[PDB]
RNA sequence: GACGGGGCCCCGCACAAGCGGCGGAGCAUGCGGAUUAAUUCGAUGCAACGCGUAGAACCUUACCUGGGUUUGACAUGGAUCGGGAGUGCUCAGAGAUGGGUGUGCCUCUUGGUCGGUUCACAGGUGGUGCAUGGCUGUCGUCAGCUCGUGUCGUGAGAUGUUGGGUUAAGUCCCGCAACGAGCGCAACCCUUGUUCACUGUUGCCAGCACGUUAUGGUGGGGACUCAGUGGAGACCGCCGGGGUCAACUCGGAGGAAGGUGGGGAUGACGUCAAGUCAUCAUGCCCCUUAUGUCCAGGGCUUCACGCAUGCUACAAUGGCUGGUACAGAGAGUGGCGAGCCUGUGAGGGUGAGCGAAUCUCGGAAAGCCGGUCUCAGUUCGGAUUGGGGUCUGCAACUCGACCUCAUGAAGUCGGAGUCGCUAGUAAUCGCAGAUCAGCAACGCUGCGGUGAAUACGUUCCCGGGGCUUGU
């Protein structure tokens, strides 16, 4: 209701932009194609689980990094699904797409995949308290310094809306040098949708671009 | 398991604050061996399982 | 304020006449943030003063300020179900401020055409002992004397 | 002689690219004027924070364009080929004025 | 916005003066920036999420 | 009765005494003075009859002034009324004609506020 | 106690978004700011005192020339920047005989008072729109 | 108003209808939605039903109409007064 | 817990001390009401009302009248007949659309692309913000809100988190059945104030050489300024007093800056079923030859009225006029446009230069100086109204800005009441940008110029904080 997006707040300070290209007469159209690419990938690759889509451009050539928990779905069998998604990408944009798919080392520590899993459980009608506790426990088993999960909506299929949350460890949202990964997802239930937000305090980062990306 | 227990009663207690009411759960547990040692535990938490577990672990140290 | 007495900005001196009084006068005229206009008015008034009398314009301004300086003034008090007018002595800085404010306001209220020698006329009249500023000083002193019975409410 | 204009949004990558260019041309001889920083373009966007009826609370954003300039005093066609063939990060562009 | 309105805005508007912008992600017709398309809300959320290069919060 | 139908006020500069005439403004008076070759910074009470009548002749020859222009303006408004344009209808209604807003003030045409009683809340 | 030293020198002055390049040199004490003289560039005695008084509070007096290049700001800000520049020039020329009095007079200090920025929801830096309950 | 060097704007179908009416007899009512058009002498003495939003109100164009738009004579709002 | 016309202790432009306003006048703008075929919808004490609107003549547009359309204006998938689709010119029409006429797939024997007939289906700014997600206001930059374990009590619960001192701060210090931790405070970030190193164009010009007279125009220069990267710098760190002490506090030195240096970003647990189904998303309900959808015209701009936010004023600290200084921050290729010519001017015609530290917007205005007006409802004010125009646009009637000529309204400083502000602030002065063909922008977000008065103080008014007392 009154809290800033952690990623936007720390943008430029500790975290970095997901798109890296420069253009001053086409800026809008490149933004539009980027929006198309991201919407298409999110709508057609829910099963894989998307941490982030990172877009680069050099000269009429687009490069897409897809950070996914299980790239098995993206690659299909011997890269057949990768080739088909690349082909759909040329069909959508009209440019030369170089697509590479990367793992997430700790999916239980990346907040976006954590929200993915919690929303999936809520859609599959798992008790929200049990789901949140499982995600929290898994995050601290991995070794995050602080978890915070909040599920808002018609939790448990009720009529009134609730805002149930869990947290322990430390999550200093106000600290800019604090490396806080933020994820959000929406569980699509037979009763509207539940908003699941996850903050994960990875640790403290210095400068020079977080040690120039460590 | 090793020690047999019953949850006697659970209650939803609340604390009124400026925003509203801060609800909480209280748990009565009775844990015994079935052969002569028994104890009762009272548990306070925000959640039923946490209150029950706190009550059980508090009752363990009250076996007579 | 609650915290305590806020610091006062030091008063500068007039480059021409070398007196903080004229700087305070121009800063009191000082309408709309036009320092140059205000001190053009003030210098014109002081030069008119030295024209009409041989004495120094800064000295005649000082004499006017002493003739308009109030010694005590009454303030509202909320004791009981009726308001009182408690007389309070006036510190030198406060009374200089009051004299300057009254001088400027009554100069603005004078009937003559231009502000410069409306203020000049008011200054000369006050230095002599006449004018609306001196009348207001006398009236405030008179009302303080009338309400002098509440000098024991001072805190 | 031979202008190189570098423009990006991050001064770290600007500086790294300028250092790479100057060290390349130098590795190919060609003494070259130091990277001089041009004033940064500073675009500002103010946006109503809320989606509805809340105008007094707003959010401000900037798009800072950092620009650096390089002069290649020595013609050095070998450096010409090097500067046309090397690779630069995607965020920064290059403008070569012959 | 309505889909018919979005497609009508996308298509050439007979007369030149009759064209307008529309949020290219959102369809919103009000407060659309020429620099990068989008709109008020779309700009705010995408800048926060970091898909707009060079765009960061300003606190000068 | 100094000029055409108006008396120029004494002790006032000619350049504005001319503007005191209906149909004559600041620039019209300035032109008139430059055409007649008469200074504009001298008071009206020093005005010889020859230059006065030269000024009168120039004004009468070049400019619609006083009764003529007033009748022309009234005729224009009456023509709008009788043709029935939107502007004419607004003129008859005594309401702003040049697309001014009428919801809030329109006061210089609607006159003084004749406040009316309205519905009373509970 | 010593009447300082004459000696050439130079410095820079800044005040309220105005830059003052000052070069003080031995001479008669005349002025030339941006080519034009003092009485031309600072046409009125409103704020000639603020730029002349560094010499008055120093041992040297109006027998010591100065050349000023002034940019940015308004007339008063330029005056303040020029005053600070002259004060700094006298400082770094004679940092022992003029330093104590020159600093005590509050002149080897640059006031950071700059126009505060406008803020959203407010008419000016601090002025607020007229509150209207009901 | 419209620039003089661009000439008056007649909506190019009102013009053709009034010209046809002139050729075949100046006796008919010409129904149009062209409030946008400029009255011209060539249509003087005609009757034109100008749309006003919901009905084609007829105006008989006279000599003095010429310097006006067709829509000036077809009021779009009805007021009649507040209260009654 | 909350509240108290209970106490003690506190804090905030909350008063007080001040300065300038609003409420009166004209206009601009939003809204209520009324009106209307429609005056689309949302916002309603603070925290709705120059708010969604960072741009309503068409469009936008969601509304109204009327004219069209029905797998639909737009998606995705199966079949089925196909080769053009898609378009140029013409005709009819307000247009939608319909009729002409020209042009007419690339592979291949089975694709891209479209067609119908269907079939599935689409579409909805239709309902519900008390079904919701998201986002936001708000109390509130307020100093707080809690947890683990222990302990006390049958229990809710308490302790920590009370007390003494201090702080902007639950900031610390002392004691203490508490010992700890977390979210808030602070700091890390941006900007501004000092300085160093590095670099030197499109920036700068101290010393050197010419330049058309002239312009850092020129070779050149790292000095100065600036540009922008990386450092330094402030920490009650030093000195003295107070403070057992201890936190803190006072004074001083050094210093550009001293006790948080100024400003921004940042809004704890939660409250208001607060706003938003109309940005988007979505549960359920509703519409489906219509609540979809296309088009022209109209409306969102109405006007007996009421409120609100502003602008211009009521003049001489001013008006008019000639001359003459000093900015910052920004924008620009369907763009910014210099120069010259033309016009009273808006502008027009030519038209370099610049994708821009280069070129253009460009003039800064207030101010200073000379002249003039002389207290006049005016040489104040510029509303309204009449004439003649310019530009943008398919098109300025409803309903644009601007120029010019004429006209010259109320207004003499505004009732009860009410608002903002503690310093480069208020007050005023101009400038730029977003949206944008144009613009009703006086709005909004920024930018610099000039530049105050006052704060004894907490008694009173409003909001809030700690503890305690009563219910
Ligand atoms: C009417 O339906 N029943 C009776 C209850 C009701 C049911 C469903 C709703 O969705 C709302 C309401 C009550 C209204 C009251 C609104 C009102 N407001 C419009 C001025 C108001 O007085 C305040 C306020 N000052 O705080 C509110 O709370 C308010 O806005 C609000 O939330 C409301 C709702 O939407
Ligand atoms: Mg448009
Ligand atoms: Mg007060
Ligand atoms: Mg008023
Ligand atoms: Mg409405
Ligand atoms: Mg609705
Ligand atoms: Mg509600
Ligand atoms: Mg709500
Ligand atoms: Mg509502
Ligand atoms: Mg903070
Ligand atoms: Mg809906
Ligand atoms: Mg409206
Ligand atoms: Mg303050
Ligand atoms: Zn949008």
């Amino acid at each position: 209701g009154q809290k800033i997006n952690p990623h936007g707040f720390r943008l430029g300070v500790t975290t970095d932009h997901k798109t890296r290209w420069y253009a001053e007469k086409q800026y809008a159209e490149l933004v539009g194609e980027d929006v198309k690419i991201r919407e298409w990938l999110h709508k057609n690759l829910e099963r894989a689980g998307l941490s982030s889509i990172e877009i680069e451009r050099r000269s009429e050539r687009v490069t897409i990094f897809l950070y996914a928990a299980r790239p098995g779905i993206v690659i299909g069998r011997n890269g057949a699904e990768a080739e088909r998604v690349r082909g759909e990408l040329e069909k959508l944009t009209g440019k030369q797409i170089q697509l590479n798919i990367l793992e997430v080392k700790s999916p239980e520590t990346d907040a976006q995949l954590v929200a993915q899993g919690i929303a999936e459980q809520l859609a599959a009608r798992v008790a929200f308290r049990r789901a949140m506790r499982k995600a929290q426990q898994s995050a601290m088993n991995a070794g995050a310094l602080g978890i915070r999960i909040k599920c808002s909506g018609r939790l448990g299929g009720a009529e009134m809306s609730r805002s149930e949350g869990y947290r322990e460890g430390r999550v200093p949202l106000h600290t800019l040098r604090a490396d806080i990964d933020y994820g959000f997802f929406e569980a699509r239930t037979t009763f509207g949708r539940i908003g699941v937000k996850v903050w994960i305090y990875k640790g403290d980062v210095t400068g020079t671009r977080a040690e120039r990306a460590a | 398991n090793e020690y047999l227990e019953r949850v006697v009663a659970i209650n939803r207690v609340a604390k009124v604050v400026q925003g509203g009411r801060r609800f909480s759960f209280t748990a009565l547990v009775v844990v015994g061996d079935g052969e002569g040692s028994v104890g009762v535990g009272y548990g306070k938490a925000k959640e039923v399982p946490a209150a029950i577990a706190k009550a059980v672990e508090e009752a363990k140290k009250h076996f007579f | 304020p609650r915290k305590g007495p806020a610091p006062k900005r030091p008063v500068m001196v007039d480059p021409v006449y070398g007196s903080p009084l004229v700087s305070q006068l121009v800063s009191k005229i000082l309408l709309d943030g036009k320092k140059t206009v205000a001190q053009n008015i003030v210098y014109t008034a002081l030069e008119g003063c030295r024209a009409k009398n041989n004495t120094d314009p800064v000295q005649t301004l000082k004499r006017a300020l002493d003739n308009i300086k109030p010694s005590l003034e009454v303030k509202s008090r909320r004791v009981g179900g009726a308001t009182y007018q408690v007389p309070v002595e006036v510190k030198p800085a406060r009374q200089t401020t009051l004299a300057m404010r009254w001088l400027v306001n009554f100069s603005r209220e004078r009937r003559e055409k231009t502000m410069a020698e409306r203020l000049m006329n008011e200054i000369l009249d006050a230095s002599n002992g006449l004018g609306a500023s001196v009348k207001r000083r006398e009236d405030t002193h008179k009302m303080a004397e009338a309400n002098r019975a509440f000098a024991h409410y001072r805190w | 002689k031979i202008r190189i204009r570098l423009r990006a949004y991050d001064h770290e990558v600007i500086d790294s690219s300028a250092r790479k260019i100057v060290d390349t041309v130098t590795r190919t001889g060609a003494k070259v004027a130091g990277p001089v920083p041009l004033p940064t373009e500073k675009n500002v966007f103010c946006v109503i924070r809320s989606p509805h009826k809340y105008k007094d609370s707003r959010e401000h954003f900037e798009m800072r364009t950092h620009k650096r300039l390089i002069d290649i005093l020595e013609p050095t066609p070998k450096t010409v080929d090097s500067l046309m063939r090397l690779d630069l990060p995607a965020g920064v562009d290059i403008e070569i004025k012959l | 916005a309505k889909t018919a309105l979005k497609v009508k805005a996308a298509r050439k508007p007979k007369f030149g003066v009759r064209a307008y912008t529309r949020c290219q992600r959102c369809g919103r017709p009000h407060s659309v920036y020429r620099k990068f398309g989008l709109c008020r809300i779309c700009l705010r959320e995408m800048a926060h999420a970091g898909q707009l290069p060079g765009v960061t919060k300003s606190s000068w | 009765a100094r000029l055409i139908g108006v008396d120029l006020p004494r002790d006032k500069r000619l350049e504005v005494a001319l503007t005191y005439i209906y149909g004559i403004g600041r620039t019209r008076a300035t032109e008139t003075l430059k055409a007649t070759g008469i200074s504009g910074d001298l008071r009206v009470h020093e005005l010889t009859d020859d230059q006065l009548v030269a000024l009168r002749d120039h004004i009468e020859a070049n400019y619609h002034v006083e009764g003529d222009l007033r009748r022309e303006v009234a005729a224009d408004i009456r023509r709008k009324i009788e043709i029935g344009t939107y502007q004419g209808r607004r003129h008859r209604s005594g309401l702003p004609v040049r697309g001014q807003r009428t919801r809030t003030n329109a006061r210089t045409r609607k006159g003084k506020r004749k406040a009316v009683a309205k519905k009373k809340a509970k | 106690k010593r009447p300082a030293m004459i000696a050439p020198g130079a410095a820079t002055g800044r005040r309220k978004e105005a830059i003052a390049r000052v070069r003080i040199t031995p001479g008669s004490g005349q002025w030339k700011i941006n080519g034009r003289t003092l009485e031309d560039y600072f046409p009125n005695k409103v704020h000639q005192q603020i730029v002349t008084e560094p010499f008055a509070t120093a041992g040297v007096e109006g027998a010591y020339d100065v050349i000023a290049r002034i940019g940015g700001g308004g007339v008063t800000g330029q005056a303040g920047a020029l005053r600070l520049g002259i004060a700094r020039a006298l400082n770094n020329v004679d940092p022992e005989a003029s330093r104590p009095a020159l600093k005590k007079a509050g002149m080897l200090t640059r006031d950071a008072r700059v126009k505060e920025r406008k803020k959203a929801g407010l008419k000016k830096a601090r002025k607020a729109p007229q509150y209207s309950k009901r | 108003p419209r620039s003089l060097k661009k000439g008056p704007f007649v909506d190019e179908h009102l013009a053709k209808k009034v010209t046809a009416q002139n050729e075949a007899g100046t006796h008919n009512v010409i129904k149009t939605w062209s409030r946008r058009s400029m009255v011209t002498p060539d249509m003087i003495g005609h009757t034109i039903g100008v749309h006003d939003g919901r009905k084609h109100v007829p105006v008989f164009v006279t000599e003095s109409m010429v310097g006006h738009k067709l829509g000036e004579f077809a009021p779009t709002r009805t007021f009649k007064g507040h209260v009654k």
